[PDB]
């Protein structure tokens, strides 16, 4: 019966399969699952030849970023407990600052894991683990929390510096609010519609500026995936509302220069003057930073389970859930090269870095790609 | 009759022994009101005698019955108190 | 349109609420006059109009 | 200006002075085009003017206007499973419907809000659409088109600031569902907001029973998952700390009963906190004080959490109230049967105090009545007077009415009709008729049993018996094995408890047996009364007059006079015989049907029907063979034809029945198996042992309206029917039906509807264990 | 299953088929004008042949929400009391209009919760219209509905002589003695509640109760 009850909304799935720079992969080193139906906000990381990318229940794996081979493994899958062995069940990214590498549990336990082995350097559960990757700058560890709580840690033990309710939602409206550091001020957005900036060293609200809707009386999506952690250039700064509606306004005031309230734009990297988009149906678009002018966009991939996109070779990288890997120009404006390297698929960051492009797939995680 | 188990002829609506020490002859019925409250029972045509009668057999060995009136004047004040046992 | 030749303009079961006369007032003894007219019972009497029950019209 | 007239166009809906009326230009008045603009929004303002065009011609109005009512069709398209009006109330909820008016101005804001809809029952993935056409004169349309994608599904619950137990156990605890295997496929994994709120407090009680007085939720919040489906759940909770309930301090207006609540507050001091067993004591109170009168008995414990020790102390604080509260009761609408009856069962009285237990009784065979759709109170206080209630018993009554026959073997035989009538004490009279008469070409019938079950103050309800038969079996006149029997015979009821219900009586079972065919088994309780026959022939006569004597023992306690669900109900008649008799031998059988629930909402209930039997003399005699036991094709048995788990009818070599055409009636005849043959037929026997198990169950498509007596059932009918008695000294080559091992198992289902022609069951039942000499019918349409 | 016409023609489907016999088409065109057309001056009347039809396939209450449809949405009227009378004869027969009794026992043990109601209406009818041609009838009904509840009560009155709280006697007598001097019922458990004082020895009560029937005897 119910292999046929379902009034699904379909997919523009990928025009113009492109290769005019050649893409493919420098390696298969399929890690392991990861992320599979487990939405989480774990995402590699490619970075020192080490690679940072992790599973969600079992070891912990360094790559060599060269080969995809190992460097080492421990497994912080936490050996006993209620039941047994404990599956990691990360509720941050992968955040490697200094020695430690600060990634989050759904246990509420960051670990400043070592680069050198996985030597858990200090350990600290927290009040409640994280939507957000852990913000670990400037002393701190700044953990946007599933409590709405921006609980600043110490990165030397964990001593909670400061924690403060965040722009908060009426559930856990799943919304990387991470406060990105810039001038002095964390600027974290919210899940609540809203935006804020917040005195970074003692963690006091600089301002907190509503932007658009949410849910309750005028209710949003529960499909869009929204990225509210602002890429911040100069205080002028660039950011959504949890609804995707960008606006670009000053850091230590709020005030609009201008914004994109007008739909639940995903994804973004701030481009100078190039803001490249996702629209909440997947559709691309480029804008400017002097009103959300665009340049170019794109509804080949209407709908598909894109991840972010990144700048390399020239193009926009992004992935998808699909397991495909698209380039798109920098300008107008549609497929430059097109590589379906997994199948499991991304939803996790194509990683543009380290000259190179790293992702995870569901199960498929670390791949390099060239072109 | 010769039957061991009977079922049984019931009540309540009775005062206890503190109840009877609650009322005496002049209290008015609010006097009682107050303790007691109201009665299943008042007198509709003459005075305003109140009762809290109560009945009961025991399953063939006879049949009780405990008469329990509270006769006032007009006035509501209490001027007899009947406490008529069984039969 | 289906019965005994019957039940279109008419009452199912039995009719017992016309027929009978009213209730047989009592006469009570001087003194014991409860209140026994201490019910709802403000049914005003006034001859208008129309007939009863079935003979009763009824468009 | 002041204007002459003023035209209203188009409205054929609403009245046409309601728009004069609502007009600020009416007809007198000092009237502008200020006010003209005025009358063009106010009327918009009305919502029912699809356009208003305020124009005058020097001063004489014409207010030209197409309306929009009548939103004459709300199409609901789109919504499967979701019915219809439930968006219609949201539209309701708008101020829209039928009739009203239709704004095109705000469509896609209630199209938000049917989306809000959509939002909250566990979707969101379903556009809606609005469609107007316009109709007839003025009237106006609303297709709405829903495009349902999929719903919220359960992903994860995560429960944060649990220290000690595991999220997963308490998910087996729980009802929220993030797991169905597909080898327990025993649910369905869907979000609701109230089944957090339960979950909750399931977690809530499981902290409260535990220990955990210092348990606390912080609060929970589930993952809005970008994939309109996804459900990741954190639960911020407060553990908090196993603590102790280490005294109960119960104090107030305790009535001077505290003993009585001390026998129900023995708890043990040290013992971890379960409040849970406080919340069920904190109301045994409030029965045992309700059952002392006091109506009221304000009861607040308080668990003195006492954290120096890691204790709690159980306060409880007391207000009782009054006593005497039964002063009067009220019902409502039993309206094909009697109050008294009804009050015979409610034997809560007035006069009294606050039996609140007492008052449930009284619905406990309101509850054992079976004319009952439903059990239902409304409990008035009268005013002004805690001394004083009226209930008012607002119930469903039970519907009546059924009527059915069956059809052979007639038409090429004598017209066979039976006749017999059914309206259930009749329609309401207490006092009960029972009537039966009919006749085939073989027979003439009078039958008659009058009951009063409902004169009497105790419980007894006496059936007495009468029958006259005219049993002949014509086929000539005879050659198959006359019984003929005619008299009276009494069955009881009664009181010992409530539940008791004494049934026995007198008989006269005035067995004359003529030309009886030759079965050896027949002449098992032939052989204790000293017949010596002719062994071939079926002109052989034997008459006996038992003189029978009935006693037993009916311990009436099952939960529904037509759906019950708990307790140890029997309903038994047996018959032993004294000095006087005929026959002096003992017939029992019994049967035992004990209900206890492992739903407790009692859609999952085991039913019992079995039957057990011995039967013997008190000395030299035997119990009789029409008296014997059959089963097969009955309520107990099935997977086995009509009198066929059994001891066996092993014919004899019958070579003369004095009738015996060109080759008929093989009851292994001279006309073809002239031998000592073991045949197809059950004699029965004096040892019965055979059972039914079987089950409640609900279905999730069937409406709830109607469901009380729809149900599934299924079964496994396992045993025999053996003989004490049977010999093996005749029957060499005839199996040893005195063993309890001969045990027939036959397995299978019934399919229930709730027919309103009477009961109508048709069973499917396998016989995976069919014995010797029994038939098979998978397909029973037996009862 | 039926279309839209004039405004004037579906009276006639209503009148008419009203005088099929086949009751389920009487209704169904009785119901066909007010749908389409419920802003015509006519369609209180509708309400009056459909509260008369409502009863006549044992399909009653519909007559009792077509009742209450004449009274709020319509405030001025003189025709509330074919809409008060209705409202009784509704509220009557759900109690007592089967024909079971055909065989010698009536129907007063039959509870009559509505017919309870069916009292309040045909107290109101008699004080909201005086001249009405329904006044006179109703007033037979409050009548015998009065005492109609009144063996109900002497049922009780009776169950209660029958089980034995003898208080629960009075007051069932009692109850059925305070609200009505007219009934010969009230002659009857005027003994019954003084055979309870004779249970009770009340014997004096019982004789001040005899002494109630004493006068009485008329």
């Amino acid at each position: 019966l119910f292999n046929s009850e379902e009034d699904v909304v379909k997919m523009s799935p990928l025009p113009t399969v492109e290769n005019q720079f050649t893409p493919t992969t420098a390696w298969s080193t399929s890690v392991g699952s990861g992320i599979g139906n487990f939405y989480s906000n774990l995402h590699p990381a490619l970075a020192d030849n080490v690679v940072y990318a992790a599973d969600r229940a079992g070891l912990v794996k360094a790559l060599n970023a060269d080969d995809g081979k190992e460097i080492w493994s421990v497994s912080l899958a936490e050996k006993d407990g209620w039941f047994s062995k404990e599956p990691a069940l990360l509720s941050g990214g992968v955040t490697v600052s200094g020695g430690h590498v600060y990634i989050g549990s759904e246990k509420a336990q960051v670990y400043a894991l070592n680069t050198s082995d996985g030597t858990v350097a200090w350990q600290t559960k927290v009040a409640g683990e994280a939507l957000s990757r852990p913000v670990v700058s400037d002393g701190l560890v700044l953990i946007h929390t599933s409590n709405g709580q921006l609980q600043a840690l110490n990165e030397a033990d964990g001593a909670v510096k400061w924690t403060v309710n965040l722009d908060m939602p009426s559930l856990s409206l799943r919304g990387e609010s991470a406060p990105t550091t810039a001038f002095g001020a964390a600027v974290v957005g919210g899940d609540n519609g809203r935006v804020s900036a917040v005195l970074m060293e003692q963690g006091q609200m600089i301002w907190q500026q509503r932007i658009s809707q949410a849910t309750g009386s005028t209710e949003i999506d529960r499909l869009s995936d929204v990225d509210t952690t602002p890429v911040v250039v100069n205080g002028v700064v660039f950011a959504l509302a949890y609804n995707g509606n960008l606006t670009a306004l000053d850091l230590r005031s709020g005030q609009i220069m201008w914004k994109r309230e007008l739909g639940s734009v995903n994804d973004f990297i701030v481009d100078g003057n190039r803001i490249y988009l996702v629209d909440q149906n997947d559709r691309v678009m480029a804008l400017t930073i002097d009103g959300g002018v665009t340049l170019w966009t794109q509804s080949d991939l209407l709908h598909r389970l894109l991840t972010s996109p990144v700048l390399y070779n020239g193009n926009l990288v992004v992935g998808d859930s699909e397991g495909y890997l698209h380039w798109i120009n920098v300008e107008d404006g549609r497929f430059v090269a097109q590589q379906k390297v997994d199948s499991s698929g991304f939803q996790t960051e194509p990683v543009a870095a380290d000259g190179k492009l790293l992702i995870q797939a569901k199960d498929g995680t670390v791949y390099s790609i060239t072109r | 009759e010769r039957v061991v188990y009977r079922p049984d002829i019931n009540q309540g609506n009775y005062l206890t022994a503190n109840d009877v020490s609650k009322i005496r002859v002049g209290m008015t019925q609010q006097q009682v009101a107050y303790a007691l409250g109201t009665p299943l029972m008042s007198d509709p045509f003459g005075t305003n005698t109140w009762f809290y009668v109560f009945r009961q057999q025991p399953g063939h060995e006879g049949v009780t019955q405990q008469t329990l009136t509270l006769t006032f004047n007009s006035s509501g004040v209490l001027t007899n108190i009947d406490n008529k046992p069984a039969l | 349109c289906s019965s005994d030749s019957r039940y279109k303009r008419q009452v199912s079961g039995d009719e017992a609420y016309l027929e009978a006369a009213p209730l047989a007032e009592l006469h009570a003894p001087a003194g014991m006059i409860l209140p026994v007219t201490s019910g709802d019972y403000a049914i005003p009497v006034t001859n208008g109009s129309g007939a009863v029950g079935k003979a009763l019209d009824i468009r | 200006f002041v204007v002459k007239d003023i035209h209203f166009e188009g409205l054929q809906r609403v009245a046409v002075g309601a728009a004069l009326l609502s007009m600020p230009v009416r007809t007198g008045d000092t009237v502008n085009d200020e006010d003209i603009s005025n009358t063009i929004r106010a009327l918009f303002a009305t919502g029912n003017f699809e356009d208003v065009r305020v124009l005058r011609d020097g001063d004489t109005l014409l207010v030209q206007v197409k309306e929009r009512p009548t939103i004459a069709s709300i199409t609901f398209s789109g919504n499967k499973s979701v019915k219809d009006d439930m968006l219609k109330q949201n539209l309701e909820a708008s101020g829209v419907r039928v009739g009203e008016s239709l704004d095109r101005t705000t469509i896609a804001d209630i199209e938000k809000g049917l989306e809000d809809f959509y939002y909250s029952v566990g979707k969101y993935s379903a556009s809606v659409k609005a469609v107007v056409t316009p109709l007839p004169r003025n009237r106006v349309d609303l297709k709405l088109v829903f495009q349902e994608g999929v719903s919220a599904e359960i992903q994860q619950i995560n429960i944060v600031g649990n220290h000690a137990f595991t999220t997963d156990e308490l998910i087996s605890h729980f009802q929220l569902r993030d797991e169905v295997p597909w080898w327990n496929v025993v649910g369905d994994r869907k979000y609701q907001k109230q089944k957090l709120a339960g979950d909750l407090e399931t977690l809530r009680s499981y902290y409260l029973d535990r220990g955990y007085a210092r348990f606390n939720i912080d609060s929970t919040q589930v993952s809005l998952t970008p994939d309109k489906k996804g459900i990741y759940v954190t639960v911020n909770i407060t553990e908090g700390d196993q603590y102790k309930l280490s005294g109960v301090e119960v104090s107030g207006n305790l009535a001077g009963h505290s003993a009585e609540i001390e026998q129900l507050t023995k708890i043990e001091p040290g013992e971890l906190y379960n409040g849970t067993k406080v919340t069920k004591m904190e109301d045994d109170i409030k029965k045992l004080l309700g059952r002392y009168g006091y109506a009221y008995p304000r009861v607040q414990s308080m668990p003195e959490i006492n954290d120096a020790d890691k204790t709690v102390k159980l306060r409880v604080n007391v207000d009782a109230g009054n006593r005497f509260y039964v002063r009067k009761i009220r019902f409502e609408g039993n309206d094909t049967s009697k109050d008294a009856v009804l009050r015979r069962e409610m034997r809560q009285m007035e006069g009294a105090w606050l039996g609140s237990d007492l008052v449930d009784q009284g619905k406990e065979r309101l509850n054992r009545l079976g004319f009952f759709e439903t059990v239902d109170t409304d409990t008035q206080r009268v005013p002004g007077s805690p001394d004083q209630v009226d209930v008012v018993y607002k119930v469903k009554e039970r519907n009546t009415g059924s009527f059915n026959f069956g059809i052979g073997y007639g038409t090429e035989s004598g017209v066979s009709f039976q006749a017999g009538v059914q309206q259930d004490n009749w329609l309401g009279t207490g006092y009960a008729v029972g009537i039966n008469g009919t006749k085939n070409d073989y027979q003439t019938y009078a039958e008659l049993s009058v009951t009063n079950p409902y004169f009497t103050v105790d419980g007894v309800s006496l059936g007495g018996r009468l029958f006259y038969n005219d049993f002949q079996a014509d086929d000539a006149d005879l050659s198959d094995y006359t019984n003929k029997s005619y008299g009276t015979d009494v069955t009881l009821g009664f009181p010992i408890n409530e539940y008791n219900s004494l049934r026995a009586g007198l008989g006269y079972v005035h067995n004359s047996l003529s030309n009886m065919q030759p079965q050896v088994a027949m002449w098992r309780y032939l052989y204790s009364m000293g017949e010596h026959p002719s062994t071939s022939d079926q002109d052989n006569s034997f008459k006996t007059d038992d003189f029978t004597f009935n006693y037993g023992w009916t311990y009436n306690k099952l939960d529904r006079g037509y759906f019950p669900t708990d307790g140890s109900r029997v309903n038994l008649t047996g018959k032993v015989t004294i000095p006087g008799s005929d026959n002096e031998y003992y017939k029992v059988t019994l049967d035992t049907a004990t209900y206890v629930p492992i739903d407790d909402d009692h859609k999952w209930v085991v039913l019992g029907r079995t039957r057990w039997g011995y039967g013997d003399g008190l000395g030299g005699k035997e119990m009789p063979f029409y008296e014997n036991f059959y089963a097969g094709g009955s309520s107990t048995v099935r997977g086995f034809q009509s009198n066929t788990i059994g001891p066996k009818a092993v014919y004899f070599p019958h070579q003369a029945s004095n009738y015996d055409p060109d080759y008929d009636y093989e009851c292994a005849t001279q006309d073809g198996a002239k031998d000592l043959c073991k045949s197809d037929d059950a004699v029965g026997g004096n040892a019965m042992a055979v059972a039914s198990l079987e089950f409640i169950t609900p279905t999730p498509f069937i409406s709830d309206k109607y469901a009380n007596s729809v149900r599934t059932s299924f079964f496994w009918d396992m045993g025999t029917v053996w003989d004490t008695n049977w010999d093996s000294s005749q029957y060499s080559g005839y199996p040893d039906y005195s063993d309890p091992s001969n045990i027939r198992m036959s397995a299978g289902i019934a399919l229930q509807w709730m027919s309103p022609l009477g009961p109508l069951v048709f069973s499917y039942a396998q016989p995976f264990k069919k014995y010797d000499g029994d038939k098979a019918e998978q397909f029973q349409f037996n009862i | 299953e039926v279309p839209d016409n004039p405004p004037n023609e579906i009276y006639a489907t209503a009148q008419q088929k009203l005088q099929d016999g086949n009751w389920r088409q009487a209704i169904t065109q009785l119901e066909a004008l007010d749908n389409r057309y419920p802003f015509g001056p006519y369609s209180q009347q509708v309400q009056l042949d459909l509260i008369y039809a409502y009863y006549k396939n044992a399909d009653l209450p519909l007559a009792q929400a077509a009742i209450d449809r004449f009274i709020r949405l319509n405030p001025t009227h003189p025709n509330i009391d074919y809409v008060m009378y209705m409202r009784g004869l509704t509220n009557m027969a759900l109690d007592d209009s089967a024909l079971q009794g055909f065989f010698g026992v009536d129907r007063s043990d039959r509870d009559p919760q509505h017919a309870r109601a069916a009292f309040s209406d045909f107290s109101k009818l008699v004080r909201g219209y005086p001249n009405s041609q329904y006044t006179t009838d109703a007033t037979k009904r409050l009548v015998f509905l009065k005492d109609r509840l009144a063996k109900y009560e002497y049922s009780v009155a009776e169950y209660y002589t029958e089980r034995g709280a003898w208080v629960a006697v009075v007051n069932r007598v009692e109850g059925m003695l305070r609200d009505y001097p007219d009934t010969q019922a009230t002659r009857d458990a005027l003994p019954l509640m003084e055979n309870a004082y004779r249970q009770m020895q009340m014997n004096a009560q019982a004789e001040k109760v005899a002494k109630i029937i004493a006068a009485n005897s008329s």
